[PDB]
C-alpha cells in the first residue's frame, strides 16, 4: 500500500516512512561516543577520509550551535547541515528574546517538535540524521541529549551512535555498573578523553589515529574542538597508563 | 515504488531520485579543480558538436562575487539557475556586512539551497555538480557540490565523464608535490589532465578553457586565462599526449 | 506514467522527459534558419498558411530596432517569451540608457524557463527561438533550446529538417563571414540554406520572409514583392 | 521624510579638450561644527569614471553599495560582458538616477547631488548632473551644493559656450580648478582645508592626486583695517 | 507548489472514517497509562519506556503540565504528543490568559484541544495524531473532572479509565476496585496496581511516573503570604516516594 | 494518462487536451464567415434541437464593439467567458487611447486568455487547468489593414482567413469555400454565399427561424440583420439554383 | 522636512500650422535666481513625428518623456507597427499624468 | 508527485452522486439513534449514545445534547467528534444575529448556514464532509416551532417527527403509526421513549444511556424554556413510562 | 489546492459536466410553460413520505425579484448556493445601475457561475439546471429561458428538465404551439399541472404552481388550490 510512502498510519498504527529514516545513518559508517566526565562532556567520533584527494581538515561532523553546546551528527551530511542551521537559528532566537543562552534541554525539545512537524506533512521527508547535543549547563550540569528523526528525545547518561553502536553501549553500561554513578570520575578532562578512546577501541576492535578521530570537549561555559595534534598527544598517554 | 518522488524513502536507506541526479552530471563535461597554496585553478572541457560554434563564447565559467569562480557540468540550464541564485546571495551579504562574502560562507549557502528541492515534491532537484573556490583571509579553498547537497574539502576534484581519468592524475600530482604547488604552474597541469580526460571523449573533439583565482598573480580576484599564457598551456598538453 | 506524468520527477538518466517531448514540437513545427556575418545578422523564415484561403503566418517578431526573435514551435508558448524579452529590453533602455546585449537577454530567458519547469504543474516551453541582434559586440546569433540553454554560433537552424541546413552553413561558413558590409549576400546564402529543408513546402515570394539588422540598418522585416530581390 | 543630518560640501568640475577634471574636499559637517574631517567623497569606477557625490553622507553610503553592485551585475554572465559590453559614464548615470527617483516616490529619498564625470570609448567628454529630485542637466562647467553659484562661476568664466571646449587645455583648466576650490574654502563656512583632486584623461587613464592643501591664499589685507568701521 | 490541500482523512466504502481508526490502533501499540478519579483528587500514572539502557528517564516527560491545576498524560506515539502538548498550552494561553485572564475550567480546555484534533482531520498535508490523552483536572466550578480526548476529536468524561495496549484488561480490573467514594491515597494504590498488570517489564518507582492532581501545595507556586491564592494542585511525586508507594499496594 | 495531467507531454510531442479541444468544434452549430472589401459577413446556425424551441432570441452573434463583431461555434459555455474578456479588451483600448482597436490585436488579446493551461508555471494568475473547446470567427474592420476576418483557436493561435467555416460541417463547407471564393464578390454575393453553403449542412430547413445574418461594415457599423432581410435573401437564393 | 517640488523654469511655445507644426523652447535651466546651465534643450523628438516637451520642473519633465517613449515602442510592438496619432498620443499622456495625482 | 497520491475522492459518480456523501450515510447508521418529535406544546429531543462502557460516566455526559442558543438545541447522531466543529460554528452564527439585529436567529437561517458548509466541502478544496446528521429543535416567531433534519450532503427537510442514526427504518414506521397532531409534551415524552426501546443497541434501554431534553412552552408568558434533564430525573421519567 | 477535478475527456467532453447532467436527470423535475401574459414554473416538491410540513421543506421555486423567479432541476443541495448568489447579483444591479432586473440579465449571471468551476481546477461545478423566467420591466412580453450546468443558456417557449423529460416533452408537442402561447393564465397553469401529473404523480401533493403576471404580480398557489383544477382536468 501507500501508507508506507507518505506519513499516514497503517492498520497497526505505524508510520513506516518514518522508520526508514533511522535506517540511513548506517550508510556513512560513522560512530560516535559521548560520555559525561566530572566537569566536562567529551564526544569522540570517527572521521572517514577515504582518499588523499579529500582534505582531512574540512571533513567535520562537529557543528557548534552555541558557544557552549556542541553537536555531533551521525548520518547523511546534507541533512546534517540542514539540521545544524535550524538549531543555530533557534538558539540565537532564544538568546535574543529571553536574555540568556538557550538551554540544551530546551533545544533538544525544539528539534523534536520540528522533527514531528516534518512527519506531519505528507510531502515532507524526515531529516534522517541522528543528532547528539553535548553540553555542560549551569542548571542541569553535564548533559547529553540525543534527538532522532521521529521527534522523540530523552536525556542521556552516555550514548553511542553508528552501525556498530551496540558494542559500544555494552561497554559503557558495564562501566557505570561498577562505578555506580552516572558520570566518570577523574579530575582532568584530558584523562576522560583518554578513557573514552580506550572504550571505543575495545568496542569497534580497531585502534584509531589522529585523523580517524575528531574530538570535541565541552567544559564550563565553553565548547571547543581538539586539533589533530592534540589527539596524537592522547594516544601517547594510552601508553602511559 | 520509491521512484516516483523525492520524499519516498526506501527500506534500504537510499533515496534514488537523488542518487540518479548524480548520473546527470556523469553525462556532462569533464571539469577539474586543482587546490593550490595561493589559489585554485579550474579547467573545463567544452565539447565541440560541429564547427559552426564560436569557441570561447559559450560560457560555463561564471564569476560569483568579484573573487569566487564557479564552473559547472551536467544539465546546463539547471546549472545556470543555480549560479543565478548565488549571485543574489553575494549581493545580500555585501549589503548587510559591507564586505564580499567568504569562500566557506558561499559554500554553506549553496548546500542549503540544493537541500531544499529534494525535500518537496513540488520543486525539482538540480542536475549539476559545481566546482568553485577562491582566496579569502582564511586561505585558498576548493569545493565540489553534488546535486544531493554534499560538499567537502578537496585537495583536487573532478567530475564529468572523465572524472576517473582526471582523479588518477591528481593522486600522482600530490606525490610530485606533497607540499602542494603554485597556482602559476598549475595552469599547465590543468590543461594536461583535461587532455587525459579527453581519452574518454576520444570520439569527439574539444575546446579547452581555463580560469584561475590566485593571490600571487591576479591579486586574489577570479579572472580568465587567455592570450599568450593560454596558448602555452595548449601547446604543453598537446606535446605530452602526442 | 511514472516520470512522464510529472514535471518534478527524475530520471536516473539525468533527464526530464518532458523536455524531449517539448523538443518534438520542433520536428512537427515550422523551420527557420539564421546566419550572421560580423556586421549584419539575418533570419530567413518559412511562412506557412493554414490553407490556401489563408494569409501565411508571420514567424518573426520584432523585439526592438536592435533585436528580433523567431519561433519554430508552438505559438502560445512563444507569446510568453516575446512579451518577456520586450519587457527586459525596454527596461534596459529606461534604467541603464543602453541597448540590451544579445548574450545577456538569452541568459535572462534561460533562467526564466527553468523556474517554470521547476514548479510542479508547470510546463517546459516547446518553442525554440533564434535570437538575433546587433549590439556593441557586433552581431550575435543565439540558438535557444527547449531546455533553455543558449548557444552562440555564426549560423544555425532549428525546425523540421534543420540538419541539412547546418550542413549547408558549415560548408559556406568561411564564405559568409569574410563578406562584410553587404547584407545582400547573406540573404541569398540563407535562401539556399533553407532550401536544404524543403519537403515540397516550396519557397515563393509570399512564403519567404526575411529580417535583418545592421549597424546602419534598423531591424527590418522584408515581405511581399520585396523578398523577390533575393530570388 | 529625511532632512540634512551630516552633510558634505561641494564638487567642482570642468572639461578640457582631452578629458575632464573633478575635485572635492573631505568633509562631513554637522552644521557650523565640522564634525568629521577626512571623509572621502571622490569614488572611482574604473579608470574611465570618477563620481563626485555631494549632499548627505548617510545617503552617500547607500550609493557606494549601489556602485559596487552595478559593477558586479554588469560583470555577471559573460567574461566578455565588461570588456565590450564595457560600462560608459552614461550607463552609470542612468542607473543611479532612475533608482533614486523611485526611492523619492516612497517619500524617503537618496538625498544627494552627484556629478558623473568620465570619458567615452570614443573619447567624448561626459559631464552630467543628477540629484535626489531627479533634476538633470549638462554644462561645460558644473558644481553641486553652495558651489553651484559660488565656485562654478569662475570656471564658467573661461568657457562661455561649448564650441569653446577644444580651446581649453589641461593646464588652463588645472589652474582654474585649484583656484575655484580656494574660492569655495574662502567664502563657505562648511568646507575643509583638506581637498582631494582627480583627473580623468583619455590619454593616460585616471591620475589621482590626493590630499592637496588649499594654498596661495591671500591674507595680507587682513591687517590694514582697525575696527569694524 | 501546494497541491496537498485534499484531506488525508476519508471514509471507507463500509462507512467509518478509516484514518482515525488507524490512528486509534497506534494507541494499542502505545504505552499504558491510566487515570482513576477520586472524590477528593485525581491520579494519573504512566510507565516510562526507552530504547536504550543508557537513556535518561529523568529528562523524559510523559506526564506534563498544561496549567497549575490541570495535567495531561498520553498513550500512543511519543512524537505526536510532543508537538500536541505545546499546541494545547498555546491555545490555552492565547484564548484564556489574554482574553479571560485566569486558568480555564477543565471542561473548557478539553473542548478546545479536541478542536485541534478535528482540524488535523480537515485539510490536506495533515493526517491526525495517533495518541489518546487523559486530561485530569480540577476547577472550582464543575469540581474534579477526568476527561479522555480521542484521536477522533471527541471527549468523554470517565469515572476511571485506561488507554494504551492494556486498556481492555484495565477497565475490567477497575470494575471491582472502583467505588463512588474514594480517598486520594487509596486511588494511588488502585492506579499503580492496575498498571503493574499492564507492564511486562520490571515495575519500579524509578521507571514509573506518578502524578496527582490532588491536594494543593502552596510552596510550589513560588510565593507565600496570600492564602486566598494557591499553588499547583498538580504535584509530581519524586522517585523515592513512589518506592514507598510500591509497598502500599 | 497524459490527459489526466494538466500540462504534460505526450510522446507525440504536443499536448493532448488541446487535441480533444479541436474535436469539440464538432459539437457546435455552424458558423460561416466570408470576407470581402465591402464588409465582412458572419452568418450563424441557431439549430432547433426541439420543436418547442424558441429560436428568435438565441443569438450566437455577439458584439465586441461597434467596429468589431464576432460569431462563436463549438461548445458555447466556454465562449461566454471569452466574450466578456474580449469586450473589456476593446473598451480598454478606447479608454487608453480614444482610438479604434485593430481586429488582429483584439483577437490576440483573446488568444492570451486561451493561454492559461498549466498551474504553477508562468507568473500570471492561473484560472483554469485546461484549454477551451470553442472556436471564434472574429470579423471586423480596422482603418489600417481595411476589412479583416480572423479565426481564433482554443490553442491560443490565430490566423487571418479570407473565408473560414467552422462547426460540425466545417470540412464539407470548407471544400466548397475553396472553389467558390473569389475577389469579385461583393457584400451581397458574399451574403448569398453564406446561405448557399449553410443550406447544405442544415439538417432541417433553411429559413429565418434558425439562421441569423450579421454584417460588420465601416460605413454603417455593426448591424445585426432582422429576420425580414434574412428571409428575402433566402428567396433570392432559390432563383440561382433554378438558373443552373 | 522634505518638499519634493521646485521650479526649474524654462518656457515653451507650440504653434499649429497648416501642414506644419512648430514646437520651440529655450535651453536655459535655472533653480531660483541661479542659472544652473546655459545649455540644456528641452524639446525631444519621440519618433514618428511627435515632438514632446514637458516643461517646468525638470525631474517630472524628464520622467514623462521617458515613459511616453516606452509607450511608443509598445505601440509598434503590439499593434504590428501601428502609426501613432497625435491624438492617440494625447490620451496616453493624460493617463501618465493622472496616474500620479496623489 | 502530488497528483500521484490523489485518486480523486470528491468528484461525482456516474449516477451524479458524491462518493464521500454516500459513504457518510452508512457511517451515521453505525452511530446511535436520535429521535425528534414535535408536539403542539413543544419539541422533544431524545438521543441514545453510541458508546456505553464498563465504567463510562454517562451521568454528566453532555456529549449528544448541546444548546446552540437559549431557544435552539440539537440532538446529534453520527460522529460526536465530527459534529463538534459545526456545533460551535452554529453558536457563533446565532450570537452574530443577536449582536447585529437585536433578535434571536430563526431556525431556518441557522440550519441553512450549516448545510452550506457541508456543501462547501465537496464543492472546493478536496476536503471530505463531516459524517453527521442533526435533528434541530428550534423556536422562531415566524413558523413557530420548527423541526429539521440535515444530512452530510448539505440539504434540509422539514418533518413532524423523524429519526436518525441506527435503525431508522423501524423507528420511522412506528412513529408514523402512533403519532397524532394533537399530542402534547406529555404524550411525546412517552412516545419517544417507546420508539427508542425498539431500536436500542443493547437489549434494554437504561436511564444512563438516555439523554433526554425538551423545549416547553409551559414556561410563563409563552416563553420557551429548554431543559436538559438531570440523570435522576431521566430515571424518574423512565419508570413512569414503564420501560424499567 | 489546484489539482484539477476538471480534466479533458477523450470525447471532447469534461467528466464533471457529464456528471452534472446525470445529476440533473436523477433529481427533481421542473416544467416551464409561458403564456402571452404569464410564466408558470412548476417543480417537483419532495414530500412523498407521510406527515411532513411543506412550509419548511426546501423551496423549489425562489423569487429573486418582484417579477423574476428561479426554479431548478437536479440536486437539492447544490441548488441553494445558486439561489443565494442570484439574489445578491439582483440586488447589486438595483443598487449600482438601477432598474429592477431583467430576466436575461439573471440568465447570463447563472450561466456565468457554471463556467468558473468547470474551467478552473480544484473545484467542481454545480449539478443544477435552472428555469429562469419572468419579465423585463416596461415590457409586457414574458420570457422563458433554461440554463444547464454546462454554462449554456437557450431560450424556449415550453421546456422541461429533470427525470423523464422525454415523456413530458412528447405530451407538450400536440397540446402546445411554438408560435401561439396560451392567451389565458388559467390555461397555462392547467397545462403545467397536466405535465407534472405524468412523472411526479400522487395527486397535487407534490405539485407546485408559481404564477408571475406583469405589473410585478407574484403569487404562490398552495396545493389545495391546485386540487380544484385537477378535478376539472380529469372530468374533461
Amino acid at each position: 500500500g501507500y501508507d508506507r510512502h507518505i506519513t499516514i498510519f497503517s492498520p497497526e498504527g505505524r508510520l513506516y516512512q518514518v522508520e526508514y529514516a533511522f535506517k540511513a545513518t548506517n550508510q556513512t559508517n560513522i560512530n560516535s561516543l559521548a560520555v559525561r566526565g566530572k566537569d566536562c562532556t567529551v564526544v569522540i567520533s570517527q572521521k572517514k577520509v577515504p582518499d588523499k584527494l579529500l582534505d582531512p581538515t574540512t571533513v567535520s561532523y562537529i557543528f557548534c550551535i552555541s558557544r557552549t553546546i556542541g553537536m555531533v551528527v551521525n548520518g547523511p551530511i546534507p541533512d546534517a547541515r540542514n539540521a545544524a542551521l535550524r538549531a543555530k537559528a533557534e538558539a540565537a532566537e532564544f538568546r535574543y528574546k529571553y536574555g540568556y543562552d538557550m538551554p540544551c534541554d530546551v533545544l533538544a525539545k525544539r528539534m523534536a517538535n520540528l522533527s514531528q512537524i516534518y512527519t506531519q506533512r505528507a510531502y515532507m521527508r524526515p531529516l534522517g540524521v541522528i543528532l547528539t547535543f553535548v553540553s555542560v549547563d549551569e542548571e542541569l550540569g553535564p548533559s547529553i541529549y540525543k534527538t532522532d528523526p521521529a521527534g522523540y528525545y530523552v536525556g542521556y547518561k552516555a550514548t553511542a551512535t553508528g552501525p556498530k553502536q551496540q558494542e559500544i553501549t555494552t561497554n559503557l553500561e558495564n562501566h557505570f555498573k561498577k562505578s555506580k554513578i552516572d558520570h566518570i570520575n577523574e579530575e582532568s578532562w584530558e584523562k576522560v578523553v583518554e578513557f573514552a578512546i580506550t572504550h571505543m577501541i575495545d568496542a569497534l576492535g580497531t585502534e584509531f589515529s589522529k585523523n580517524d578521530l575528531e574530538v570535541g570537549v565541552a567544559t564550563k561555559d565553553k565548547f571547543f574542538t581538539l586539533s589533530a595534534e592534540n589527539i596524537e598527544e592522547r594516544l601517547v598517554a594510552i601508553a602511559e597508563q | 515504488g520509491y521512484d516516483l518522488s523525492n520524499s519516498v524513502f526506501s527500506p534500504d536507506g537510499r533515496n534514488f531520485q537523488v542518487e540518479y541526479a548524480v548520473k546527470a552530471v556523469e553525462n556532462g563535461t569533464t571539469s577539474i579543480g586543482i587546490k593550490c597554496n595561493d589559489g585554485v585553478v579550474f579547467a573545463v572541457e567544452k565539447l565541440i558538436t560541429s564547427k559552426l560554434l564560436v569557441p570561447q563564447k559559450n560560457v560555463k565559467i561564471q564569476v560569483v562575487d568579484r573573487h569566487i569562480g564557479c564552473v559547472y557540468s551536467g544539465l546546463i540550464p539547471d546549472g545556470r539557475h543555480l549560479v543565478n541564485r548565488g549571485r543574489e546571495e553575494a549581493a545580500s551579504f555585501k549589503k548587510l556586512y559591507k564586505t564580499p562574502i567568504p569562500i566557506p560562507a558561499f559554500a554553506d549557502r549553496l548546500g542549503q539551497y540544493v537541500q531544499a528541492h529534494t525535500l518537496y515534491n513540488s520543486v525539482r532537484p538540480f542536475g549539476v555538480s559545481t566546482i568553485f573556490g577562491g582566496v579569502d583571509k582564511n586561505g585558498a579553498h576548493l569545493y565540489m557540490l553534488e546535486p544531493s547537497g554534499s560538499y567537502w574539502g578537496y585537495k583536487g576534484a573532478a567530475t564529468g565523464k572523465g572524472r576517473q581519468s582526471a582523479k588518477a592524475e591528481l593522486e600522482k600530482l600530490v606525490d610530485h608535490h606533497p607540499e602542494g604547488l603554485s597556482a602559476r604552474e598549475a595552469v599547465k597541469q590543468a590543461a594536461k589532465i583535461i587532455y587525459l580526460a579527453h581519452e574518454d571523449n576520444k570520439e569527439k573533439d574539444f575546446e579547452l578553457e581555463i580560469s584561475w583565482c590566485s593571490l600571487s598573480e591576479t591579486n586574489g580576484l577570479h579572472k580568465f586565462v587567455k592570450g599568450d599564457l593560454l596558448q602555452e598551456a595548449i601547446d604543453f598538453a598537446q606535446k605530452e599526449i602526442n | 506514467n511514472n516520470y512522464d506524468g510529472d514535471t518534478v520527477t527524475f530520471s536516473p538518466t539525468g533527464r526530464l522527459f518532458q523536455v524531449e517531448y517539448a523538443l518534438e514540437a520542433i520536428k512537427q513545427g515550422s523551420v527557420t534558419v539564421g546566419l550572421r556575418s560580423n556586421t549584419h545578422a539575418v533570419l530567413v523564415a518559412l511562412k506557412r498558411n493554414a490553407d490556401e484561403l489563408s494569409s501565411y503566418q508571420k514567424k518573426i517578431i520584432k523585439c526592438d530596432e536592435h533585436m528580433g526573435l523567431s519561433l519554430a514551435g508552438l505559438a502560445p508558448d512563444a507569446r510568453v517569451l516575446s512579451n518577456y524579452l520586450r519587457q527586459q529590453c525596454n527596461y534596459s533602455s529606461l534604467v541603464f540608457n543602453r541597448k540590451l546585449a544579445v548574450e545577456r537577454a538569452g541568459h535572462l530567458l534561460c533562467d526564466k524557463a527553468q523556474k517554470n519547469t521547476q514548479s510542479y504543474g508547470g510546463r517546459p516551453y516547446g518553442v525554440g527561438l533564434l535570437i538575433i541582434g546587433y549590439d556593441k559586440s557586433g552581431a550575435h546569433l543565439l540558438e535557444f533550446q527547449p531546455s533553455g540553454n543558449v548557444t552562440e554560433l555564426y549560423g544555425t537552424a532549428i525546425g523540421a529538417r534543420s540538419q541539412g541546413a547546418k550542413t549547408y552553413l558549415e560548408r559556406t561558413l568561411d564564405t559568409f563571414i569574410k563578406i562584410d558590409g553587404n547584407p545582400d549576400e547573406l540573404i541569398k546564402a540563407g535562401v539556399e540554406a533553407i532550401s536544404q529543408s524543403l519537403r515540397d513546402e516550396s519557397l515563393t515570394v509570399d512564403n519567404l520572409s526575411i529580417a535583418i539588422v545592421g549597424k546602419d540598418t534598423p531591424f527590418t522585416i522584408y515581405d511581399g514583392e520585396a523578398v523577390a530581390k533575393y530570388i | 521624510t529625511q532632512q540634512p543630518i551630516v552633510t558634505g560640501t561641494s564638487v567642482i568640475s570642468m572639461k578640457y579638450d582631452n578629458g575632464v577634471i573633478i575635485a572635492a574636499d573631505n568633509l562631513g559637517s554637522y552644521g557650523s561644527l565640522l564634525r568629521f574631517n577626512g571623509v572621502e567623497r571622490l569614488i572611482p569606477v574604473g579608470d574611465n569614471t570618477v563620481v563626485g557625490i555631494s549632499g548627505d553622507i548617510s545617503d552617500m553610503q547607500h550609493i557606494e553599495r549601489l556602485l559596487k553592485d552595478l559593477v558586479t551585475e554588469n560583470a555577471y554572465d559573460n567574461p566578455l560582458a565588461d570588456a565590450e559590453e564595457a560600462l560608459e559614464p552614461s550607463y552609470i548615470f542612468e542607473y543611479l538616477a532612475t533608482v533614486m527617483y523611485q526611492r523619492r516616490s516612497k517619500m524617503n529619498p537618496l538625498w544627494n547631488a552627484i556629478i558623473v564625470a568620465g570619458v567615452q570609448s570614443n573619447g567624448d567628454q561626459f559631464l552630467r548632473y543628477v540629484n535626489l529630485l531627479g533634476v538633470t542637466y549638462s554644462s561645460p562647467t558644473l558644481a553641486t551644493g553652495f558651489g553651484a553659484h559660488m565656485a562654478n562661476p569662475l570656471l564658467r568664466k573661461v568657457v562661455d559656450r561649448e564650441s569653446d571646449i577644444p580651446k581649453t587645455t589641461v593646464q588652463v583648466a588645472e589652474e582654474a580648478i585649484v583656484n575655484a576650490m580656494r574660492v569655495l574654502y574662502y567664502r563657505d563656512a562648511r568646507s575643509s582645508r583638506n581637498f582631494s583632486l582627480a583627473i580623468i584623461d583619455k590619454n593616460t587613464g585616471l591620475t589621482f592626486k590626493k590630499n592637496l592643501q588649499v594654498e596661495n591664499m591671500k591674507w595680507d589685507f587682513a591687517k590694514d583695517i582697525k575696527g569694524y568701521g | 507548489t501546494d497541491r496537498y490541500s485534499f484531506s488525508l482523512t476519508t471514509f471507507s466504502p463500509s462507512g467509518k472514517l478509516g484514518q482515525i481508526d488507524y490512528a486509534l490502533t497506534a494507541v494499542k501499540q502505545g504505552v499504558t497509562s491510566l487515570g482513576i478519579k477520586a472524590t477528593n483528587g485525581v491520579v494519573i500514572a504512566t510507565e516510562k519506556k526507552s530504547s536504550s539502557p543508557l537513556a535518561m528517564s529523568e529528562t523524559l516527560s510523559k506526564v506534563s503540565l498544561l496549567t497549575p491545576d490541570i495535567g495531561a498524560v498520553y498513550s500512543g506515539m511519543g512524537p505526536d504528543y510532543r508537538v500536541l502538548v505545546d499546541k494545547s498550552r498555546k491555545v490555552a494561553h492565547t484564548s484564556y490568559k489574554r482574553i479571560y485572564g485566569e486558568y480555564p475550567p477543565t471542561k473548557l480546555l478539553v473542548s478546545e484541544v479536541a478542536k485541534i484534533m478535528q482540524e488535523a482531520t480537515q485539510s490536506g498535508g495533515v493526517r491526525p495524531f495517533g495518541v489518546s490523552l487523559l486530561i485530569a483536572g480540577h476547577d472550582e466550578f464543575n469540581g474534579f473532572s477526568l476527561y479522555q480526548v480521542d484521536p477522533s476529536g471527541s471527549y468523554f468524561p470517565w469515572k476511571a479509565t485506561a488507554i494504551g495496549k492494556g486498556s481492555v484488561a484495565a477497565k475490567t480490573f477497575l470494575e471491582k476496585r472502583w467505588n463512588d467514594e474514594l480517598e486520594l491515597e487509596d486511588a494511588i494504590h488502585i492506579a499503580l496496581l492496575t498498571l503493574k498488570e499492564s507492564v511486562e517489564g520490571e515495575f519500579n518507582g524509578d521507571t514509573i511516573e506518578l502524578a496527582i492532581i490532588g491536594d494543593e501545595n502552596p510552596d510550589l507556586l513560588g510565593y507565600t503570604g496570600i492564602p486566598t491564592d494557591k499553588g499547583p494542585r498538580f504535584r509530581k511525586l519524586t522517585s523515592q516516594e513512589i518506592n514507598d508507594r510500591l509497598e502500599a499496594l | 494518462e497524459y490527459d489526466r495531467g494538466v500540462s504534460t507531454f505526450s510522446p507525440e510531442g504536443r499536448l493532448f487536451q488541446v487535441e480533444y479541444s479541436l474535436e469539440a468544434i464538432k459539437l457546435g452549430s455552424t458558423a460561416i464567415g466570408i470576407a470581402t472589401k465591402e464588409g465582412v459577413v458572419l452568418g450563424v446556425e441557431k439549430r432547433a434541437t426541439s420543436p418547442l424551441l424558441e429560436s428568435d432570441s438565441i443569438e450566437k452573434i455577439v458584439e465586441i464593439d461597434r467596429h468589431i463583431g464576432c460569431a462563436m461555434s463549438g461548445l458555447t459555455a466556454d465562449a461566454r467567458s471569452m466574450i466578456e474578456h474580449a469586450r473589456t479588451a476593446a473598451v480598454t483600448h478606447n479608454l487608453y487611447y480614444d482610438e479604434d482597436i485593430n481586429v488582429e490585436s483584439l483577437t490576440q488579446s483573446v488568444c492570451d486568455l486561451a493561454l492559461r493551461f498549466g498551474e504553477g508555471a508562468s507568473g500570471e494568475e492561473r484560472l483554469m487547468s485546461r484549454p477551451f473547446g470553442v472556436a471564434l470567427l472574429i470579423a471586423g474592420h480596422d482603418a489600417d489593414d481595411g476589412y479583416q476576418l480572423f479565426h481564433a483557436e482554443p490553442s491560443g493561435t490565430f490566423y487571418r482567413y479570407n473565408a473560414k467555416a467552422i462547426g460540425s460541417g466545417s470540412e464539407g463547407a470548407q471544400a466548397e469555400l475553396l472553389n467558390e471564393w473569389h475577389s469579385s464578390l461583393t457584400l451581397k454575393e458574399a451574403e448569398l454565399l453564406v446561405l448557399k453553403i449553410l443550406k447544405q449542412v442544415m439538417e432541417e430547413k433553411l429559413d429565418e427561424n434558425n439562421a441569423q445574418l450579421s454584417c460588420i461594415t465601416k460605413q454603417d457599423g455593426f448591424k445585426i440583420y432582422d429576420n425580414e432581410k434574412t428571409a428575402e435573401l433566402i428567396k433570392e437564393l432559390k432563383e440561382k439554383e433554378a438558373a443552373e | 522636512q522634505f518638499n519634493p517640488y521646485g521650479d526649474n523654469g524654462g518656457t515653451i511655445l507650440g504653434i499649429a500650422g497648416e501642414d506644419f507644426a512648430v514646437l520651440a523652447g529655450d535651453t536655459r535651466n535655472i533653480t531660483d535666481y541661479s542659472i544652473n546651465s546655459r545649455y540644456e534643450p528641452k524639446v525631444f523628438d519621440c519618433g514618428d513625428n511627435i515632438v514632446m516637451s514637458a516643461n517646468g520642473f525638470a525631474a517630472d519633465g524628464d520622467a514623462l518623456v521617458k515613459r511616453f517613449k516606452n509607450s511608443v515602442k509598445w505601440y509598434h510592438f503590439d499593434h504590428n507597427d501601428k502609426k501613432l496619432s497625435i491624438n492617440s498620443a494625447a490620451r496616453n499622456i493624460q493617463h501618465l499624468l493622472y496616474g500620479k495625482r496623489f | 508527485g502530488s497528483r500521484r497520491y490523489d485518486s480523486r475522492t470528491t468528484i461525482f459518480s456516474p449516477e451524479g452522486r458524491l462518493y464521500q456523501v454516500e459513504y457518510a450515510l452508512e457511517s451515521i447508521s453505525h452511530a446511535g439513534t436520535a429521535i425528534g418529535i414535535m408536539a403542539s406544546d413543544g419539541i422533544v429531543l431524545a438521543a441514545e449514545r453510541k458508546v456505553t462502557s464498563t465504567l463510562l460516566e454517562q451521568d454528566t455526559s453532555t456529549e449528544k445534547l448541546y444548546k446552540l442558543n437559549d431557544k435552539i438545541a440539537v440532538a446529534v447522531a453520527g460522529l460526536t467528534a465530527d459534529a463538534e466543529i459545526l456545533i460551535n460554528t452554529a453558536r457563533i452564527h446565532a450570537q452574530n444575529y443577536l449582536k447585529t439585529y437585536n433578535e434571536d436567529i430563526p431556525v431556518e437561517i441557522l440550519v441553512r448556514r450549516l448545510s452550506d458548509i457541508k456543501q462547501g466541502y465537496t464543492q472546493h478544496g478536496g476536503l471530505r464532509p463531516f459524517g453527521v446528521s442533526f435533528i434541530y429543535a428550534g423556536y422562531d416567531d415566524r413558523y413557530g416551532y420548527q423541526l429539521y433534519t440535515s444530512n452530510p450532503s448539505g440539504n434540509y427537510t422539514g418533518w413532524k417527527a423523524i429519526s436518525v442514526g441506527a435503525n431508522t427504518s423501524a423507528a420511522q414506521t412506528l412513529l408514523q403509526m402512533d403519532y397524532k397532531d394533537d399530542m402534547k409534551v406529555d404524550d411525546a415524552i412517552e412516545l419517544a421513549l417507546k420508539t427508542l426501546s425498539k431500536t436500542t443497541d443493547s437489549s434494554a434501554l437504561t436511564y444512563d444511556r438516555l439523554e433526554f431534553a425538551t423545549i416547553r412552552k409551559g414556561a410563563n408568558d409563552g416563553e420557551v424554556y429548554q431543559k436538559i434533564f438531570k440523570p435522576q430525573e431521566i430515571k424518574d421519567i423512565l419508570v413512569k413510562t414503564g420501560i424499567t | 489546492y489546484d489539482r484539477a477535478l476538471s480534466i479533458f475527456s477523450p470525447d471532447g467532453h469534461i467528466f464533471q459536466v457529464e456528471y452534472a447532467l446525470e445529476a440533473v436527470k436523477r433529481g427533481t423535475c421542473a416544467v416551464g410553460v409561458k403564456g402571452k401574459n404569464c410564466v408558470v414554473l412548476g417543480c417537483e416538491r419532495r414530500s412523498t413520505l407521510k406527515l411532513q410540513d411543506t412550509r419548511i421543506t426546501p423551496s423549489k421555486v425562489s423569487k429573486i425579484d418582484s417579477h423574476v423567479v428561479l426554479s431548478f432541476s437536479g440536486l437539492n443541495a447544490d441548488s441553494r448556493i445558486l439561489i443565494e448568489k442570484a439574489r445578491v447579483e439582483a440586488q447589486s444591479h438595483r443598487l449600482t445601475l438601477e432598474d429592477p432586473v431583467t430576466v436575461e440579465y439573471l440568465t447570463r449571471y447563472v450561466a456565468g457561475v457554471q463556467q468558473r468551476y468547470t474551467q478552473s481546477g480544484g473545484v467542481r461545478p454545480f449539478g443544477v439546471s435552472t428555469l429562469i423566467a419572468g419579465f423585463d420591466p416596461r415590457d409586457d412580453e414574458p420570457k422563458l429561458y433554461q440554463t444547464e450546468p454546462s454554462g449554456i443558456y437557450s431560450s424556449w417557449s415550453a421546456q422541461t428538465i429533470g427525470r423523464n423529460s422525454k415523456t413530458v416533452r412528447e405530451f407538450l408537442e400536440k397540446n402546445y404551439d411554438r408560435k401561439e402561447p396560451p392567451a389565458t393564465v388559467e390555461e397555462c397553469v392547467k397545462l403545467t399541472v397536466r405535465s407534472l401529473l405524468e412523472v411526479v404523480q400522487t395527486g397535487a401533493k407534490n405539485i407546485e404552481i408559481t404564477v408571475v403576471k406583469p405589473d410585478s404580480d407574484i403569487v404562490a398557489l398552495s396545493s389545495e388550490e391546485i386540487n380544484q383544477y385537477v378535478t376539472q382536468i380529469e372530468q374533461e
